[PDB]
């Protein structure tokens, strides 16, 4: 608790989308390697002996993210063999958790700078390649009550009273929200366009979003996940726990749920002697973080407690707070965060968010962060909380404060 | 390391030793101790025996036929030893099972060909062993059954039915189709799936059949001879592996899918079996066999196993071997069978009589409502020829001995009368009075009465000897039990009768002394009365219907409640009250009576009028009525889920006892069996009765701890859930 | 600003690979096990204020894959604000998740965690996760990849160390490791494992041959010179050690780093949280580092991160009792005890990897709780702890008996 930690770059690649999209051609390590050429072409003369680990989230490590892609990234980019390498998987908040993991180490003062951030290509690697043992191992599944994310999203809707057009306006919401930020000119500065071998364009937006949608569109929709509720029993596994619920109201669906998407992100953080040294201006300060959890059979309200903490970690109040960011997984986990806490709608998920950009699992933390880090700048405002929901049923937050 | 059980120190021979001069040896298989062959001691140390003959003599042994001398092929393990295992003993049960493994793995990799020739029944160890042959004929004879049933005793196939059925038909298959529900096939069926290879017309074919396999084996397959699939380098399990993308996408849904299956009930054979088969598909044969001893051995020392081990098996065979029969009465064939009444019970009742072989008389008040009683076997019939269990020419024989008739006449030459009209004495006696002279002198006169007492019925009649209770339950075709209810006047004569037509029928019967309520219609009221008055105390009406599922129910309570009709249960707490007012009481009225009575003035009275608990539309259930949750301030009372559980399953085990203890009940094994097939007790309780004995929860196991957790529900939610003095010390 | 203390460390018995004991054993059980070991030696502990649980894991795939120590805290009971997380840097895994948790602690942000790592390499084998490194060729063809082996008989190569040096050491850490099981060394720290029924499967370290002898192992073959003539990895490595005219393949079987099963579990919290709940700190987290070395060797990671710790703790060769570094292979422990002048009687004391066992993600784990036990048993006062990582990377870490 001694030695603050400060973000000095935060950046991250467009997001492209699953089917015939534009990444699928890249090697999720290009993707990460494309951010690393972006930071020396920005700081042209800083000492990458001085940079001590690089800390990846990843949620699927297998095949293309398999063995250890940070080291991977480490040793292909040319970065000294002395910046270490680790990959870690926190599952939704592995990118943010990333960034707390390196925040944490320059605090302890046994490491100076530390790239961090995520990658993931879900078209190359699609989610749950990896197996695991609460969803693979019966013993494990059936005492665990494992149940998907997403029933748990409609558990959350039903519970809190969430309609299906209430789902359906969120959604629209961050796809305007989305779209302004992009017209804007927002994100001009952070969202680094993936090249090729020769430098030709790849992509350079989030080739995800739908600008055009409209209220009538969504209606129209239907559920994405009636058919995996009802022929798995997840249904019914719920509602053993939650016996005071007769039915789930499936509310959401492929317009009012994050995306699947590929893209990476990468965040330079390290103390003021390093920043000093090295001739870097610091962006924000990473004042406090934490890590709660809630019920993993509704899984998805885990931000709220860890939100709670965090605040009175930093001694802080909901109305200290400039710019609420919570990873938009589904819509229902959005409108229940902001019901629980009593969030100013003006200051929640004010660029849009995953419903329209993606969520890219193991990078969606970091790339989240580098948004308010560029929107606490914008506005000329002070602090900034950022918060995911975890399968599991985890919880990670963390408050950033201008510099 | 050794086949046999101990390494230091006198049972009999099971197995009969023969190698001819082809050099063939066949292991038949006799156990000289019983009826038929067991996983004994005995076996044990036979077969292990013979196994270190087989490996001695290699050099002149070309190949092994497995056969039996007794009825059976081989009937499993042995039950009276399964059931006394206790968890110290985990380390004895899982060596056995490992020996038992150890002989028919060397028996499977001898290097040449093993046949089983299954000439009568294989269940369970039987089975087991004939999966560790390279090939298996069964004899097309009748009564001959093969699978492996362990689970429907609280158990698995632990002599490597799971490791072997997973390795023949990949998880899901084995899993569905064999392992999870203990299905018993015929050996026409056995093939159709493949747990045989080739049938035979009788038992003298089969040794001559297998040995000419061998020798064909030997010929045309001399490099794959004795080599199952699984032990060949490029083996691939059907489905693939838990590594394989195609089964992984789809494997983290089977736990949820038996889950839902299950509705959550504490029933851990089934969960123990998935767990074993996938656990097994990700190693080795060898370590697949030995984690499938692991869970065996969690099985048999729990209490679940000893329930069901004493329900399904035990209790059964005291019950299906006469225990409540009268002793010494000869059989008395029946002719024709005149059922007054085309309800859903009469015309059940008349179905399951045609379906046996019996020639009926359906009677109602109008030919039209006799016509649509018969329609009821019609819809059955017709779901029968499109599912295609049973021909058109056999479906048009059982229609045809129906006769739906509307006159008192049609009556003549019927010597078993079964009445099922509405619950009413003097009706009864009114429709009895026109029939009493018309059918046989030595005609029995049964009825189908949920609570009048028979001993009252019975004077409505003449000869009240031939008067007796035969209790059907609905669905008849589908419920398996039949409460046969004695009367004061009621002799040992008509007790056979009904007791040798219900085993006509295919049915399970109990015998039960006359009382109002009887055994089945009494103890299923505390249950539905225990739900009702959850709802009245304010408990949301989807917690207590999902502690009714958890609990094992097959229904849950409020959805049971209109099924049997609220204005029912309304005349049986009017009569009970009477009984005790006319005799100078107070009468105590139960929680549930309220609720009752609230749900008749609101005009819900169950599924007959349209309106319960749920909502129907199109005849079908919607879903609970939403006005119920503001009628009876729902959400107001949250107990934990155990206490409701607990609260429907003790309500009915002290029921129970009060039933033993009246005289009602002469058995527990009836007390059980009735429980489970006639009101759907949960099965790995292994009764009402059982249920006591054999209780379990976070404070112990038997009866002390029974009473234990009956007195923590006492001073929680009402006196009636004190253990009565015969429970006690 | 906070200080980072050990109140528990234990593993289980390290299973071997053929006809292993653990085979049957999924890495989710390890884990657990030596969870509710755990709570008997602290039944009274109040896990709400465990903050999260940090397994190492070098292949996160099947049985090992999707968050194991999440999986780890949902299946034994563990409140579900625990949290759980997998990480994996290659060999030194098990120890960045107690450096992990150290420094977690030091920032102010976590009260008490629960580090350690788990490998089922005879389920989950080593490289069943793929990656670019190896199956990418253009990323191969520029990293000039290169398995550890061809990197340690090159270590030899370079080095001097002969087929008898390398044998020599190999029969050390069998008699040590052997002494140490037969004294009572390994009493409390090393946990049975049993199964579903209480019944024994593993309790002991059953890759051991304490019978070893100097003749045994000169019989035995270099283990690592058909993937050398198979792969071409010799000449590549010769492309960047262009000096060396030939590798001597010295390493088998013998001498090498075996592969089994295990985990280990560390209990890390600060002072005032090990004070609430009634726990003793046995040794203090003194400093950690990171660094590396040439990803083509492999194998010297261990001595600039060794001398990195000891420098940001202010400290000497001279100041350290006991010196732990991985056995991973018998040339790599050769090479860092000349580099750095260790004394022979105070490195890895109680064998290593070549007798007991190297199971990946959990090594780095397991050999911290046997210096913080030697320590106590010997009443020293300061470790060093460090071990050699693939792609070139190097952990060290150095703890204070309390
Ligand atoms: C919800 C989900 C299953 C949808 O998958 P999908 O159906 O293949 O996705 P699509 O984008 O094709 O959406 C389905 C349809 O909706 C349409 N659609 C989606 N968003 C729309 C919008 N805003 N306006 C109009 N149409 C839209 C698509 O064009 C498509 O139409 P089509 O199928 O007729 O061509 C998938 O996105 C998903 O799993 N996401 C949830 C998050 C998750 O799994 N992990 C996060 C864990 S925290
Ligand atoms: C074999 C079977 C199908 C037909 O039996 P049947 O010819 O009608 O003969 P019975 O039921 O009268 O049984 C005759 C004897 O066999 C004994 N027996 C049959 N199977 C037995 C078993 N698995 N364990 C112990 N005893 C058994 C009976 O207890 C009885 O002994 P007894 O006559 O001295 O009292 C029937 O006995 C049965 O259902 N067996 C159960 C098999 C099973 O489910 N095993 C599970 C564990 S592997
Ligand atoms: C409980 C168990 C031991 C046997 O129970 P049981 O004695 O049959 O229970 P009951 O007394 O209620 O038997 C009467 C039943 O006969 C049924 N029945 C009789 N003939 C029938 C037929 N031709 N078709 C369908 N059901 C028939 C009745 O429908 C009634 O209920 P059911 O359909 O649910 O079985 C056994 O079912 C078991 O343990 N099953 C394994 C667990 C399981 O259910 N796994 C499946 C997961 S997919
Ligand atoms: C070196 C390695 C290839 C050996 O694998 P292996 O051949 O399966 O090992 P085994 O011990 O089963 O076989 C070695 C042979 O020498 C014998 N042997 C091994 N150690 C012995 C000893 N101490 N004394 C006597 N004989 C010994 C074995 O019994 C066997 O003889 P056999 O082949 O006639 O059966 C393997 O252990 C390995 O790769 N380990 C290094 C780990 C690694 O690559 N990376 C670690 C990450 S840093
Ligand atoms: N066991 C239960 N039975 C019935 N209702 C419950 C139960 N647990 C929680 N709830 C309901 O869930 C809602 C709030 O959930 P809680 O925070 O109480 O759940 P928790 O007990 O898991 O914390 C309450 O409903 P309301 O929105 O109408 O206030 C509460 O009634």
């Amino acid at each position: 608790m001694s030695e603050e930690a400060f973000i000095y770059e935060a950046i991250r690649t467009p997001r492209g989308k699953q089917k015939n999209g534009s990444l699928h051609e890249v090697k999720p390590l290009s993707l990460v390697v494309g951010l690393i050429d972006e930071l020396r072409k920005r700081h042209p003369d800083l000492d990458e002996n001085l940079i001590s680990d690089v800390i990846l989230g990843c949620v699927s490590p297998v095949g293309d993210q398999g063995g250890d892609i940070a080291r991977a990234a480490v040793l292909a980019s040319g970065m000294p063999v002395t910046s270490g390498g680790v990959q870690l998987n926190r599952f939704c908040a592995s990118g943010l958790e990333a960034v707390n993991t390196a925040a944490q180490k320059v605090r302890s003062g046994w490491d100076d700078l530390v790239l961090a951030g995520g990658v993931e290509s879900m078209s190359r690697v699609p989610m749950g390649s990896d197996g695991g043992a609460m969803g693979l191992d019966p013993a494990t599944n059936y005492d665990v009550m494992f149940v998907p994310q997403s029933i748990g999203a409609d558990l959350i809707a039903t519970i809190e009273g969430f309609s299906r057009e209430d789902v359906d306006a969120y959604a629209l919401r961050s796809q305007q929200k989305a779209a302004e930020a992009w017209s804007g000119g927002y994100f001009a500065k952070s969202v680094v366009p993936v090249r090729d071998q020769n430098g030709l364009l790849i992509l350079d937006h989030d080739e995800h979003m739908r600008p055009d949608t409209t209220k009538e569109g969504l209606a129209k929709l239907k559920p994405a996940f009636e058919g995996l509720a009802a022929l798995g029993g997840f249904d019914d596994v719920a509602l053993q726990k939650y016996h005071w619920v007769e039915k789930i109201n499936h509310v959401h669906t492929g317009g009012n749920s994050s995306g699947i998407v590929d893209g990476a992100a990468l965040v330079m953080i390290g103390s003021a002697a390093a920043g000093k040294l090295q001739g870097l201006t610091p962006r924000a300060r990473i004042v406090a973080t934490a890590t709660s959890g809630a019920d993993p059979v509704i899984m998805l309200t885990g931000p709220t407690p860890a939100t709670r903490k965090v605040l009175d970690r930093a001694g802080l109040t909901v109305d200290d707070i400039d710019l609420f960011e919570l990873n938009e997984a589904f819509a229902s986990v959005v409108l229940k965060f902001q019901k629980d806490l009593n969030i100013p709608d003006e200051k929640l998920n004010v660029n849009g968010g995953a419903i329209a950009m993606g969520h890219p699992l193991g990078a969606t933390g970091a790339m989240i962060l580098g948004t308010m880090v560029d929107e606490l700048e914008r506005r000329n405002a002070r602090r900034a909380l950022i918060t995911l929901c975890i399968g599991g049923g985890m919880g990670v937050a963390t408050i950033i404060e201008r510099v | 390391s050794s086949h046999h059980h101990h390494h230091h120190s006198m049972p009999d021979n099971t197995i009969q030793w023969d190698k001819d001069a082809d050099g063939i040896v066949t292991l038949t298989m006799d156990d000289p101790s019983g009826s038929t062959n067991v996983m004994n001691e005995a076996y044990i140390e036979s077969m292990g025996k013979a196994v270190d003959r087989l490996v001695a003599e290699k050099d002149s042994i070309t190949g092994v036929v497995v056969a039996s001398a007794k009825k059976t092929f081989f009937a499993g393990g042995d039950v009276k030893t399964m059931i006394q295992a206790r968890p110290e003993d985990a380390g004895d049960v899982f060596n056995t099972v490992e020996t038992i493994k150890r002989q028919l793995r060397t028996l499977e990799t001898l290097g040449k060909p093993v046949v089983a020739a299954i000439n009568g029944a294989a269940l369970g160890g039987g089975l087991e062993i004939a999966l560790a042959c390279h090939h298996r004929i069964a004899a097309d004879v009748k009564g001959s059954q093969l699978g492996l049933p362990e689970v429907t005793l609280g158990l698995l196939p632990g002599g490597g039915g799971v490791t072997r059925t997973v390795r023949m038909f990949g998880i899901q298959n084995a899993f569905v189709s064999v392992l999870a529900q203990g299905t018993r096939f015929k050996p026409a069926k056995a093939k159709e799936i493949g747990l045989v290879d080739e049938l035979v017309a009788t038992v003298e074919e089969l040794v001559p059949a297998a040995k000419a396999w061998i020798k064909e084996e030997l010929k045309a397959n001399p490099d794959g001879a004795g080599v199952q699939p699984w032990d060949k380098k490029g083996y691939k399990m059907p489905g693939g592996t838990p590594s394989s993308p195609g089964l992984a996408a789809i494997l983290p849904s089977f736990p949820s899918n038996l889950r839902k299956q299950l509705k959550g009930a504490p029933m851990p054979a089934p969960r123990a079996i998935l767990a074993a088969a996938v656990e097994g598909a990700q190693v080795d044969f060898d370590t697949a066999s030995r984690i499938e001893s692991r869970y065996f051995a969690s099985l048999v020392t729990g209490q679940v196993a000893k329930n069901m081990m004493q329900a399904f098996f035990f209790d059964l065979q005291a019950i299906n071997a006469g225990g409540s029969r009268p002793e010494g009465i000869g059989k008395t064939p029946i002719k024709r069978i005149g059922v007054l009444g085309a309800g859903m019970m009469g015309a059940g009742i008349a179905y399951v009589s045609a379906k046996a072989g019996y020639e009926v008389v359906l009677k109602d008040v109008s030919l039209e409502a006799a016509a649509k009683g018969k329609g009821y076997s019609e819809k059955l019939e017709a779901k029968a020829l499109e599912r295609g269990r049973t021909t058109q020419e056999r479906s048009d024989a059982l229609l045809a001995r129906i006769t739906p008739t509307a006159d008192a006449a049609d009556f003549k030459g019927v010597d078993f009368v079964i009445e099922a009209v509405f619950e009413n004495q003097e009706l009864k006696h009114k429709v009895f009075g026109e029939i009493e002279d018309i059918v046989e002198p030595n005609a029995i006169l049964g009825s189908n009465t949920s609570t009048l007492p028979i001993t009252g019925l019975a004077t409505g009649v003449k000869r009240q000897e031939d008067f007796i209770g035969i209790h059907f339950f609905s669905p008849v075709d589908k419920m398996p039990l039949v409460e046969i209810i004695k009367g004061e006047k009621t002799s040992d004569e008509a007790l056979a009768r009904v007791f040798d037509y219900t085993l006509a029928i295919g049915k399970t019967p109990i015998v039960v002394n006359d009382s109002r309520g009887f055994f089945t219609s009494r103890v299923i009221g505390t249950f539905v009365n225990e739900a009702l008055a959850m709802l009245g105390e304010g408990v949301e009406p989807a917690s207590i219907e999902q502690a009714g599922s958890q609990a094992g129910y097959p229904a849950p309570p409020l959805q049971l409640s209109d099924e049997l009709n609220l204005e029912l249960m309304h005349k049986i707490a009017v009569a009970t009250r009477k009984g005790v007012e006319d005799a100078g009481g107070t009468y105590q009225p139960h929680p549930a009576e309220a609720v009752v009575e609230k749900m008749i003035e609101l005009g819900r009275s169950g599924r007959l009028k349209g309106a319960g608990f749920y909502e129907y539309a199109d005849g079908k259930r919607s879903g609970l009525w939403p006005g119920l949750r503001e009628t009876f301030k729902s959400g107001s009372s949250q107990p934990p889920l155990q206490d409701m559980i607990d609260r429907m399953l003790f309500a009915e085990a002290l029921e129970t006892q009060k039933c033993l203890d009246e005289g009602v009940l002469t058995s527990t094994a009836d007390a059980n069996i009735g429980s489970i097939m006639g009101i759907g007790f949960p099965p790995w309780t292994g009764g009402s009765a059982q249920f006591i004995v054999g209780y379990s929860g976070p404070a112990g196991t038997g009866k002390a701890a029974f009473v234990a957790r009956a007195r923590e529900l006492a001073a929680a939610y009402g006196d009636r859930f004190l253990p009565p003095e015969s429970l006690l010390s």
